[PDB]
């Protein structure tokens, strides 16, 4: 029997039907079907000369270099909003997700 | 084998490789390290690959209590009857709790300054100490917590330990409910559009999957951007007069020696209400401290956080930006032209399409953090979108929803509603002086006010329920 009055700590039967939905240590819902180099596991990018859609795929470095990457004169206040706003995301982000890395 | 010690591809790897025209990293053969994500339930292995969530998805305060049980009760101080959350025993900050230290194996914490010799916090979530920030909130947090349990038991001197740790953690998960949908939620969209999009809670769907998205773990790194370099500590007249006030984030990542060592959580605290955030803007994304100096202190290099979110989105087997414009009911740029239009910005779009060829193929965490803000929102269409499909689950699917009949008392909830981060701050810390409107920037004094003024929780209505 699910509790009424409190939450269990890894969020099993908050669902009372699929008690498991929003547990911890489940996988990641998918909102659209994943998308891999080899339709299972490898992710796209992995072999230099496979192409996704027609096309080579850059590497996330160069994207980084070239469109993230700016000078300090352009460095912009939010005048809108404190440091707090963004810590209170990351805060609520650690709240939410976790994805453990492979280990060595 | 140890993605930080090879640059091979080997299993569990997926290393980020160095372009030649690279401005920070001039070996060739160098690359910035990548572990790939666990894969959930490793037994079956001809099924399409999916990703572990270790913690609950519903806002429920997780980071603060933990999402294992084991763990859960290791975090409770269990040399007492009292409900308490377990405290530092060696080091205090002006006479107020610090969070207990944690036992890792080649802890990073111990290698920002290797003389000082003090270890990552141990919190609810393993990030805890990513920056002496994110510990900070921690802190505050689990000392709420202890003074919850604390009015608690006088108001109730015969409930047991569990019932006070229970209550007390009832009460605070509704506190970062309400601060997250009440206070921040309506800054990230913009509050028109979030009362429009996410609408008032009508009350649990059991049909509602409130899981988190695998791509939510990715839009919702929209945070890097609104990032300073530095990390900014003031003063008890919120003034930078310490020769050490803005510490660049390089030398802050898992730097707990400087809660311990210099100056507790107030500083820190007073550092993110004064100072403003930094806005995400087309030409200014991510600063260096992030995109070429991440962890710099406690890994063999620099990693890059804009190179590593755009690996982990094709590593999570993630469709491209297109794919996510078609989920969201937006237009999906086949060209140039279309492209500039989507971005209003000609030259980005031509950088988008020089890198990448086609717009179906550019990684989301970047297409989705280089589209123009929305008025009065941090974010562009689709982070929109994402983000009210995310916290519309949250809400709507979780059986504890603060508003839920019969969760809390209608006394209790009328209680609650009078909550705020500014509250917690005032009732936790040696702080006298808050901003009312917390998320907001607020040029001190300018919207700063005594703690007197700021509404307080009223726990009366819990007396003998
Ligand atoms: C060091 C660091 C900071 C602060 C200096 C930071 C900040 C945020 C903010 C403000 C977020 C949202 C409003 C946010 C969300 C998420 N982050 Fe980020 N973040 C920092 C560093 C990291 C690192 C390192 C990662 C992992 C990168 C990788 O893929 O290897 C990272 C991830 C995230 C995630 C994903 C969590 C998950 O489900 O695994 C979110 C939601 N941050 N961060
Ligand atoms: C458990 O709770 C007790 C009561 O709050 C904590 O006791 C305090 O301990 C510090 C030293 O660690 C003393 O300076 C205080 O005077 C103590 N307070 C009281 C009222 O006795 C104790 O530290 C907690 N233990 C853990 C492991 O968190
Ligand atoms: C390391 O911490 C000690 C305090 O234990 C401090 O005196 C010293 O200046 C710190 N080192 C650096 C490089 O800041
Ligand atoms: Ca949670
Ligand atoms: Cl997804
Ligand atoms: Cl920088």
């Amino acid at each position: 029997r699910c509790s009424d009055k409190y939450r269990t700590i890894t969020g099993r039967c908050n669902n009372k039907r699929r008690p498991l939905l929003g547990a911890s240590n489940q996988a990641l819902a998918r909102w659209l079907p994943a998308e891999y180099e080899d339709g299972l596991s490898l992710p796209f990018g992995w072999t230099p000369s496979r192409r996704r859609n027609g096309f080579l795929l850059p590497l996330v470095r160069a994207v980084s270099n070239q469109i993230v990457r700016f000078p300090n004169e352009r460095l912009t206040s939010d005048r809108g909003r404190a440091l707090m706003f963004m810590q209170w995301g990351q805060f609520i982000d650690h709240d939410l997700d976790f994805s453990p890395e492979s280990p060595a | 084998v140890d993605c930080e010690r090879t640059c091979a591809q080997l299993p569990p790897c997926f290393p980020i490789k160095i372009p030649p025209n690279d401005p920070r990293i001039k070996n060739q053969r160098d690359c910035i390290p990548f572990f790939r994500s666990a894969p959930s339930c490793p037994q079956n292995k001809n099924r399409v690959r999916n990703q572990i969530n270790a913690l609950t998805s519903f806002v429920d305060a997780s980071m603060v209590y933990g999402s294992e049980v084991s763990l859960s009760l290791r975090l409770r101080n269990r040399t007492n009857y009292l409900g308490l959350l377990a405290i530092n025993q060696r080091f205090q900050d002006n006479g107020r709790a610090l969070l207990p230290f944690d036992n890792l194996h080649d802890d990073p914490c111990l290698l920002t300054n290797r003389s000082a010799r003090i270890p990552c916090f141990l919190a609810g979530d393993t990030r805890s100490t990513e920056t002496p920030k994110l510990a900070a909130m921690h802190t505050l947090f689990m000392r709420e917590h202890n003074r919850l349990a604390t009015e608690l038991r006088r108001l109730n001197p015969r409930w047991n330990g569990d019932k006070l740790y229970n209550e007390a953690r009832k009460i605070m998960g509704a506190m970062v409910q309400i601060i997250t949908y009440r206070d921040f939620l309506p800054l990230v969209l913009g509050k028109a559009r979030a009362r429009r999009t996410l609408g008032h809670y009508r009350g649990y769907c059991s049909n509602v999957d409130p899981r988190v998205a695998n791509v939510f773990t990715l839009a919702f790194r929209f945070g890097h951007t609104m990032l300073q370099p530095f990390m900014f500590r003031l003063d008890s007249q919120y003034r930078a007069s310490a020769p050490n006030s803005h510490v660049p984030l390089s030398s802050a990542f898992f730097a707990s020696w400087r809660i311990v060592y210099e100056g507790g959580i107030d500083p820190i605290l007073r550092g993110l209400m004064a100072t403003p955030a930094k806005l995400n803007r087309q030409d200014a994304m991510l600063v260096d401290e992030l995109r070429d100096r991440l962890f710099r202190q406690v890994r063999r290099i620099g990693l890059d956080l804009a190179a590593l979110n755009m690996q982990r989105s094709r590593d999570h087997g993630l469709p491209g930006y297109n794919a996510w414009r078609r989920f969201c009911g937006l237009s999906q740029p086949r060209n140039l032209a279309q492209l500039s239009r989507v971005l209003k910005n000609q030259d980005l779009a031509r950088k988008f399409l020089n890198l990448y060829g086609t717009p179906d193929n550019i990684d989301i965490w970047i297409g989705a953090i280089a589209e123009p803000l929305l008025p009065g929102a941090r974010v562009g269409p689709l982070l929109a979108c994402l983000f009210e499909n995310q916290f519309r689950r949250a809400r709507d699917g979780d059986r504890f929803w603060w508003q839920k009949r019969g969760v809390f008392t209608k006394r209790q909830r009328k209680a609650l509603s009078r909550i705020s981060l500014s509250r917690i701050i005032c009732d936790n810390t040696g702080i006298t002086t808050v901003s009312r409107d917390i998320f907001r920037a607020n040029i001190y004094p300018r919207g700063f006010v005594n703690c007197s003024r700021i509404p307080r929780l009223n726990l009366s209505a819990w007396r003998g329920t």
